[PDB]
């Protein structure tokens, strides 16, 4: 059943429709700084620890950072598990 | 004259009477009142009172622990636990008469005793706990964690570690760590416990701190879980031939779907359990990966809420302005709170007795009664303090201009039709209901019980035979052997699903008749009248056509004078006030049916529910009256029995409940002037009058009042049915 | 006499001191009693069941210890 | 500066004026100004004893001591440990008091009276520099010398060894499996 | 001056106007000025009869006579009724002559002379060694008790058990092994915690919420 | 306690800690919740 084939599969292939299909959507929809303004306007320390300490700049073109990395490898290793476990008791209900 | 212990009113600290002491007593923590008060400060000051909520919680817990392992038989009934009572707590009462001394000593103890109705030692040894050692150290841990969180109240009440008002209503991180860490890793570190611990410990394998790194949980260790072959966890679970605490039958799975029950335990499996968690662990961890954080992913809240505005108008505004409103409001944030909370805690209630969790839980009788009462009725007072603090935030909180057209806004324009609709269901569901009962009450005198109006309550049970039930013979879902919903399930949960369902010695799906019916529209009929006046007090509480102006007046008041008709019992406290006593008629009419049918089934005798229960005569005859027997006996002329403090609590419960009538009938005014004449007997009395008050008597304020005959009649209703419950359970097994 | 029962007064003749005193006798008197003083009333709390008790009648139907 | 991340821009709470500054606060947990030099000498300490402690640990396996660094306290030595935790709560309670007692002044460290410590002459930026860099190695070493002996596993230099016995056949990958084989 | 634990700050009330000042009064037991006053003739009367007591135990242990928690149970010239008794009438005086001392000089006389001093060597020098004294005496007395009722051994008896063996034979050891292990734990972490409150609040002072403190003014 | 569990409290603990939790410090709480509640203020 190849693990790593199958976990590095969905990975790629998650990271590719991040990459590649789903980021303009994305984009699109974190882009809330609108009526919908900054949590805090405040200088306390419990006030920055609500806003963007570090943004993280990336030097990939389309704005493709760890944080989109991170989100779309979490969901290409859970499908992929999720695959290895529905093959692992050798079946599917229907 | 100024007085110093209202330190958080002037008004109260000025207050000549002793009216001060009570309402600084029952004002110290409505911290919006208090004199001085900001919103960050009042955040504050939530946030250390709920730091000491959780020491109390986990001292609670510690002391439950200390008391079974100092003066418990935790050691000996993890040997024979279907036969040896739990200990509670030893006795220490010098009033005990020998007698007394003699009856309270039960459990294999060496003096008077508590037997245990919390149902904690099944829990303990549930989860691994063995010795007395293991709940000891527990204790030491769970005072150190709770000396902890009350320096933890202590230390952010400090300058520079009290957080910002924002910190408070930053609601997206809250949620992303109290679902993905609170919720989600708490139920992974679960999963880890019952897969290295408790598991093990079920299995006979003994697995503690000292030897828990060098024991593999699994025979295969970890291979499965890095490779994705997951149901290598699942290969040899436990046999139907094992028995707790020993590796007879033992089984190597951790992670199983067998459904259904442990057969010696009538339990549910630790397996099943641990992938429970395991999956809900899974599924909370990437529910707290929702809200935008400060890393550029995620939702905003606001967003949320702004976007759901159906088209056509319907919602009006919608969910527009809501965040602000939820976020700005402790009120609206305390009521969904209990809302959830309360529902949850009869979710408990209602699925700790059907799906038993705990090992020889179920056999167990008065264990399983004080639960699902205990249980219940802590959820009916949540549910009750979800409306009253909804009323709080309607009064306190809710900006009518702010919430310009929004399905908040929308429910104060449309409140007379939810109003007079809940009044008509209640209306229906009483006429009906009280009207079937005492027909069948007539029938049942007359003599000609075949003219009863015995309705077969066959929506629910279709629902059961969806379920597996086959003794009704509709064959729908999992009833039906050729279905695609009982095929699917048939590799999984379903096969012990099935036998613990069809067992009829269970209380899993129990058999319901007439009976049933009948007390489930009286359980409906309580449910939709406690909401009425609960949702009647919160939509009225910023006015009515008889008070306009109740929101300048606040949420509690007394009332507005004998003008205009009168306005005694106006105010939004007032509704909550008469829905608490609702409220205990519904959990009543609630725990008496759990009771009796589960005296019925645990004595062989369903028969005796079946029939009896369509008729009121049989309730106050069969279950009220041939339970009391052993109770009222705890004490007698003849000498007097370990039921003896139930017996006593009984009457006790009795005397609150009727003491609480005293200050719900007679009101303020005649004991004004009673004390008045009392002051004068005193300051004329020789010898008497050399002592004299520095607080000036005068009678209970009217909200006052209210709270102290519904405090002693909820007291007293609560003690009155644990003593019953636990002296008619007890007494019998 | 006056004289004897001012002087007799003398150290506790202030809240504080016969707070302290009051504490004192009273912490003392509690816990002699539970130490020593129960057991020579012969409390029977203190003596024990003397019996083997209600140990193994649970309930009229289950017999439990 | 070079930073943990390519071309990102270190934040504004984290000037270059600590020793180990890299940009890297990527939760933003030292915004406040007090509680980052308490994080800074907590960054110190931490880093003291994880040095001294993989010190420890390589100087009880090169060395010759009976068991494994992780099985040092399951030993009798002339004093039981029921005796040996409250001198030692004793002598560091002093030692760590009057470091505290020399921190709210002085805002550095020290040793007892000594804030500076510094006996010899070897103060410098750049030593701090290495100070706090070979602390962050020590404690990543650390949790390196627990983790791969999470059971009774291999001592780090015999882990070591085994990685250079055979480093494709003997890595993280083999013994997070076979782990059965191991314990 | 020096304090209890190192870098400590004292209360408001232990000013160091009084001799062995060590800013030690967690629970506040002396904030009251004449309280105070009786509190330091209290632990100086205790210090004295104590350090009698420990010279007399160890006078009593080094010789060969019986233990000193059995030696009133032994047969002496005259019935312990009768000892109490003269004891009481001959204390009653006494103390009486104390207490008024104190009430009048505000410190010790033995009858009549305020200051029993004949040897004129009243310092305060000479109190601060008293008082110093006094304390490690007291200790000293309870530590012969408490490890005389742990073991059945005197002081030196006890002191030569811990030669043979000092890392084996010590209070972590005994049968209040754990307990004093724990207790010294908590004391060595408790000035932490005092000096968090110390900093978090800086130059500010919290009332515990104790009845003798009256913490509400 | 010899070696089962430390700080197992002796036999003796709830004839003590009964009536001190039941009758001394009810009357310690109530004596100093009675002087805090009638106390005046400057
Ligand atoms: C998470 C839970 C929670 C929280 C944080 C709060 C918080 C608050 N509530 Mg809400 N409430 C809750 C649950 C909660 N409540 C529930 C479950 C109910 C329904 C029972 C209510 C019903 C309710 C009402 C009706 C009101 C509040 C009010 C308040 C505020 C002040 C209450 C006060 O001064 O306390 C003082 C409380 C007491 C002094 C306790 C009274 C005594 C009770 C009855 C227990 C007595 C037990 C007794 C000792 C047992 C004896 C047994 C023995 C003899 C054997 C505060 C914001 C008030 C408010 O905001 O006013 C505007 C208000 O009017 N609450
Ligand atoms: C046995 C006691 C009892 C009974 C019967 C009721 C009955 C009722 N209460 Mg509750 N209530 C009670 C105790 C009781 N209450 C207590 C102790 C309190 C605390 C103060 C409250 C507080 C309370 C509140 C706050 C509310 C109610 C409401 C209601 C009504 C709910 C609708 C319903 O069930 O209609 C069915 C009606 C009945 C069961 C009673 C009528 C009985 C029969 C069917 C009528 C005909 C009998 C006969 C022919 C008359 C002959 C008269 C003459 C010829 C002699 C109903 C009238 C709600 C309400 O009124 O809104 C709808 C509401 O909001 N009650
Ligand atoms: C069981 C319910 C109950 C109880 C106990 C009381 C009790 C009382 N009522 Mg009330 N009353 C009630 C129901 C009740 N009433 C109801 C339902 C109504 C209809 C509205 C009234 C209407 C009413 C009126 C109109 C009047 C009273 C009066 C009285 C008093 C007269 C008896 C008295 O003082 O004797 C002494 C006290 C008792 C007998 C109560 C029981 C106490 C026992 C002996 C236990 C003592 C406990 C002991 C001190 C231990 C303390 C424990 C410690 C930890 C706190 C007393 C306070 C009258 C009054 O106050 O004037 C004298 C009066 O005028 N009542
Ligand atoms: C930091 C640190 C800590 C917590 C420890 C702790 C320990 N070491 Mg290690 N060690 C360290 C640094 C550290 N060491 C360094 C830097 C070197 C070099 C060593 C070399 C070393 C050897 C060679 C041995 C220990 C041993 C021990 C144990 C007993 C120590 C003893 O008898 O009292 C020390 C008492 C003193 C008075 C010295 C204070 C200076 C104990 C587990 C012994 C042991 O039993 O290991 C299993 C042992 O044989 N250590
Ligand atoms: C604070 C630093 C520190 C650290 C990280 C450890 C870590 C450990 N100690 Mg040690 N220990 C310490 C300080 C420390 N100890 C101190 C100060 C004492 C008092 C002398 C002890 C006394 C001690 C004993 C007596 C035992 C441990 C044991 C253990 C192990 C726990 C069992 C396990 O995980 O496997 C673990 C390696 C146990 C062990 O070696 O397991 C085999 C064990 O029996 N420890
Ligand atoms: C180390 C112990 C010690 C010290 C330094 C002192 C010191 C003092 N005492 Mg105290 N005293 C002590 C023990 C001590 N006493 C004991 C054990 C008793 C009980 C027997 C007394 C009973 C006592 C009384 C009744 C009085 C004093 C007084 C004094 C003062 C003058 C006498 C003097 O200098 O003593 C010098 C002490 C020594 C040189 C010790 C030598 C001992 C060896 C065994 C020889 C001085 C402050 C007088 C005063 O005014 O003080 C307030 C006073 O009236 N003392
Ligand atoms: C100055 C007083 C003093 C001195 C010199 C000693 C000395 C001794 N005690 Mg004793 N002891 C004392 C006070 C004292 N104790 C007190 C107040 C208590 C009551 C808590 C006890 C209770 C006690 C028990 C139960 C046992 C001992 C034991 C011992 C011996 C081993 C050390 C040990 O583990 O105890 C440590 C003592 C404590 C933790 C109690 C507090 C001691 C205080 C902090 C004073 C510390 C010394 C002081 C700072 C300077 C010494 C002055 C000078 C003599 C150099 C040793 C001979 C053990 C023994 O006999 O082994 C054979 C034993 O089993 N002691
Ligand atoms: C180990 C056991 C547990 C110990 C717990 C702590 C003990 C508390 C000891 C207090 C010492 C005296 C306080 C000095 C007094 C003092 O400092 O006053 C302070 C405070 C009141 O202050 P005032 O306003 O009166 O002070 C003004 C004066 O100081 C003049 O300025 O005291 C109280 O509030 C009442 C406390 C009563 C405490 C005694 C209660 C008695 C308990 C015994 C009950 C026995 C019942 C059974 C009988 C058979
Ligand atoms: C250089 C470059 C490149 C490449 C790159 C790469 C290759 C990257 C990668 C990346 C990656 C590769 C990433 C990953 C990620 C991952 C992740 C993020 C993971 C996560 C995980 C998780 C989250 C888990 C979870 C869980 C567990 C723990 C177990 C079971 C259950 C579950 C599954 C749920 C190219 C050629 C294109 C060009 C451009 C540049
Ligand atoms: C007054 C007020 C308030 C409060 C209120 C309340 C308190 C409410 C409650 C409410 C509630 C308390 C509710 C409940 C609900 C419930 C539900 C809604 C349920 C659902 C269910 C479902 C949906 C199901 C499904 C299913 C089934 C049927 C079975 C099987 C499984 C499944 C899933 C399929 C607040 C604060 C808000 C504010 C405003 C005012
Ligand atoms: C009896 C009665 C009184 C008289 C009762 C008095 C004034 C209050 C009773 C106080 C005495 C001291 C008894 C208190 C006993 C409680 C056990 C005290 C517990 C409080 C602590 C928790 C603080 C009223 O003033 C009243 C007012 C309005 C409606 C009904 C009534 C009413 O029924
Ligand atoms: S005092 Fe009572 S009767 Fe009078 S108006 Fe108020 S609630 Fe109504």
């Amino acid at each position: 059943l190849d693990p790593q084939i199958v976990i590095s599969g969905s990975t790629a292939a998650f990271l590719a429709i991040g990459r590649f299909v789903f980021l303009g959507y994305q984009r699109r929809e974190a882009n809330f700084d609108s009526t919908v303004g900054p949590k805090t306007t405040g200088a306390t320390y419990f006030d920055d620890l609500q806003k963007n300490s570090t943004i993280f700049a990336t030097n990939d073109p389309a704005g493709f950072n760890i944080i989109d990395v991170a989100g779309w490898g979490a969901l290409g290793h859970a499908v992929g598990f999720a695959v290895l476990a529905i093959n692992s008791l050798q079946g599917a209900n229907l | 004259a100024t007085k110093l212990f209202p330190k958080f009113s002037q008004g109260l600290a000025q207050d000549p009477t002793t009216r001060r002491i009570w309402y600084g007593l029952a004002m110290a923590h409505d911290f919006e009142s208090h004199d001085g008060m900001t919103e960050e400060n009042l955040y504050q000051k939530i946030f250390a009172s709920h730091f000491g909520q959780l020491s109390i919680i986990f001292l609670w817990t510690s002391g439950n622990l200390f008391h079974v392992a100092w003066q418990g038989n935790f050691e000996q009934w993890v040997t024979d636990p279907v036969h040896i009572r739990p200990i509670a707590h030893a006795i220490w009462d010098p009033h005990f008469g020998q007698p007394a001394v003699e009856a309270f000593t039960r459990g294999g103890a060496s003096g008077p005793v508590n037997i245990s109705t919390s149902g904690v030692y099944q829990w303990w040894y549930t989860i691994g706990m063995r010795t007395n050692q293991d709940l000891y150290v527990g204790s030491v841990f769970l005072a150190l964690v709770s000396a902890i969180f009350l320096f933890a109240g202590w230390l952010h009440l400090q300058p520079n570690f009290q957080p910002s008002l924002s910190w408070f209503k930053d609601a997206e991180s809250r949620l992303n760590h109290h679902l993905s860490g609170l919720f989600g890793v708490s139920s992974l570190a679960w999963t880890g416990h019952l897969v290295h611990v408790a598991i093990p410990e079920s299995r006979g394998q003994h697995v503690g701190w000292d030897n828990f790194l060098s024991v593999l949980p699994h025979p295969q260790g970890l291979t499965p879980f890095f490779t994705g072959n997951w149901a290598a966890y699942a290969q040899s679970p436990d046999t139907a031939s094992h028995v707790f605490g020993t590796a007879q039958g033992s089984g190597q799975a951790i992670l199983t779907f067998l459904g259904g029950f442990h057969p010696q335990t009538q339990s549910l499996w630790l397996t099943d359990m641990a992938h429970h968690h395991l999956a809900i662990a899974v599924i909370f961890i990437v529910a707290g990966h929702m809200y935008r954080t400060n890393f550029g992913i995620g939702h905003r809240m606001q967003a949320i809420l702004e976007a759901h505005t159906p088209p056509s108008g319907s919602l009006g505004a919608g969910h527009k302005g809501l965040f602000d409103t939820v976020n700005n409001s402790l009120h609206f944030q305390l009521g969904l709170a209990l809302a959830s909370v309360g529902t949850i805690t009869s979710l408990v209630a209602q699925h700790m007795y059907s799906l038993p969790p705990y090992a020889f839980q179920a056999i167990d009788f008065t264990t399983q009664a004080a639960l699902y009462t205990h249980h219940q009725y802590i959820a009916g007072f949540i549910m009750c303090g979800a409306f009253a603090h909804g009323a709080i935030f309607f009064i306190r909180d809710y900006d009518p201009e702010q919430n310009k057209g929004n399905v908040l806004a929308r429910m104060l324009d449309h409140k007379e039709a939810l109003i007079s609709h809940l009044s008509w269901v209640s209306l229906f569901l009483g006429f009906h209901t009280l009207g079937l009962y005492v027909h069948n009450d007539v029938m049942q005198a007359f003599g000609t019980p075949e003219k009863q109006i015995l309705i077969e309550p066959v929506f629910a049970q279709w629902i059961q035979a969806a379920h597996g039930k086959a003794l009704y013979g509709f064959d729908f879902l999992l009833s039906s052997k050729t279905s695609a919903a009982f095929a699917n399930g048939q590799s999984l949960w379903l096969p012990g699903w099935l036998d613990a369902i069809n067992n009829n010695q269970n209380s899993l799906f129990l058999t319901i008749g007439p009976g049933d019916f009948l007390v489930h529209h009286a359980i409906a009929l309580g449910l939709h009248t406690t909401t009425l006046i609960l949702v009647k007090g919160a939509l009225d509480a910023r006015g009515s056509k008889l008070m306009p102006d109740k929101k300048d007046f606040g949420y509690s008041f007394p009332c507005d004078g004998p003008g205009r008709g009168g306005t005694c019992d106006i105010s939004a406290y007032d509704a909550f006030y008469l829905a608490v006593f609702w409220m205990l008629n519904t959990i009543g009419w609630v725990t008496f049916y759990w009771h009796w049918k589960h005296l019925t089934l645990w004595q062989g005798n369903v028969a005796q529910f079946d029939e009896s229960s369509t008729y009121l005569m049989g309730w106050l005859r069969d279950y009220l009256w041939l339970n009391s027997s052993q109770l009222i006996n705890g004490y007698n002329p003849f000498g007097m029995n370990s039921l003896s403090v139930w017996a006593w609590t009984f009457l006790f419960g009795h005397l609150i409940y009727a003491t609480g009538f005293m200050f719900l009938i007679s009101w303020r005014g005649y004991w004004q002037e009673l004390i008045e004449t009392l002051v004068w007997a005193h300051e004329k009395t020789p010898l008497a009058n050399l002592v004299y008050w520095k607080d000036k008597p005068v009678a209970l304020s009217i909200v006052q009042a209210r709270l102290v005959g519904l405090a002693h009649f909820s007291v007293g209703y609560i003690f009155t049915y644990a003593a019953f419950l636990i002296a008619s359970t007890s007494g019998r097994f | 006499q006056a004289k004897f029962f001012t002087q007799a007064t003398d150290i506790i003749s202030r809240r504080e001191s016969l707070r302290a005193l009051v504490a004192l006798s009273g912490i003392a008197a509690i816990v002699t009693y539970g130490l020593k003083g129960a057991k020579d009333a012969d409390l029977p709390i203190t003596k024990g069941p003397q019996t083997t008790g209600e140990n193994g009648k649970g309930g009229s139907v289950r017999s439990r210890l | 500066r070079p930073t943990w991340l390519p071309g990102l821009n270190p934040p504004a709470h984290l000037k270059g004026a600590l020793a180990g500054d890299n940009g890297f606060d990527p939760l933003g947990l030292g915004q406040d100004e007090g509680r980052l030099k308490w994080y800074a000498e907590a960054e110190k300490t931490n880093g003291r004893w994880a040095m001294m402690a993989v010190a420890g640990i390589l100087g009880q396996e090169l060395l010759g001591v009976t068991p494994a660094w992780w099985e040092a306290g399951a030993k009798e030595y002339d004093i039981p440990a029921q005796a040996l935790t409250p001198i030692e709560f004793i002598v560091m309670g002093f030692l760590e008091i009057k470091r505290y007692q020399g921190f709210k002044q002085t805002g550095t460290s020290g040793f007892i009276n000594s804030f500076p410590f510094d006996p010899a002459g070897m103060n410098s930026p750049s030593m701090a520099t290495k100070e706090v860099k070979n602390g962050r190695l020590a404690m990543v070493a650390f949790i390196g010398f627990c983790v791969q002996a999470l059971a009774t596993r291999t001592q780090p230099i015999e882990g070591l060894t085994a990685h250079l016995a055979d480093p494709f056949g003997k890595n993280i990958t083999y013994y997070l499996t076979h782990l059965p084989e191991t314990l | 001056r020096p304090m209890w634990y190192p870098g400590a700050t004292a209360p408001a009330h232990l000013d160091g106007s009084m001799l062995g000042d060590y800013g030690f009064d967690p629970l506040r037991l002396g904030v009251n000025k004449d309280n105070l006053k009786w509190f330091r003739e209290a632990e100086l009367t205790n210090g004295r009869w104590a350090m009698a007591a420990v010279v007399g135990i160890l006078f009593t242990d080094a010789v060969g006579l019986p233990k000193f928690w059995t030696a009133g149970a032994e047969k002496y010239a005259l019935d312990n009724q009768t000892l109490a008794l003269i004891e009481v009438a001959v204390f009653a005086v006494l103390e009486g002559k104390r207490y008024e001392i104190y009430k009048k000089t505000g410190e010790t006389g033995f009858l009549s002379f305020a200051p029993f001093d004949p040897m004129g060597m009243k310092s305060e020098e000479m109190k601060l060694k008293e008082l110093k004294n006094g304390r490690l005496a007291m200790l000293a007395f309870l530590g012969f008790c408490s490890q005389a009722a742990v073991y059945g051994k005197g002081p030196i008896e006890t002191l030569q058990l811990h030669l043979a063996d000092p890392g084996h034979n010590n209070i972590y050891t005994s049968s209040v092994g754990p307990e004093t292990a724990v207790t010294v734990a908590v004391l060595c972490v408790l000035p932490m915690i005092i000096e968090a409150t110390k900093t978090l609040n800086p130059g500010k002072e919290s009332v515990p919420y104790f009845p003798w403190n009256e913490p509400w003014n | 306690a010899a070696q089962g569990y430390p700080f197992v409290p002796p036999s003796w603990a709830p004839s003590v800690f009964v009536p001190l939790t039941g009758l001394v410090l009810p009357a310690i709480a109530m004596a100093t919740l009675f002087v805090y509640i009638e106390k005046e203020a400057p």
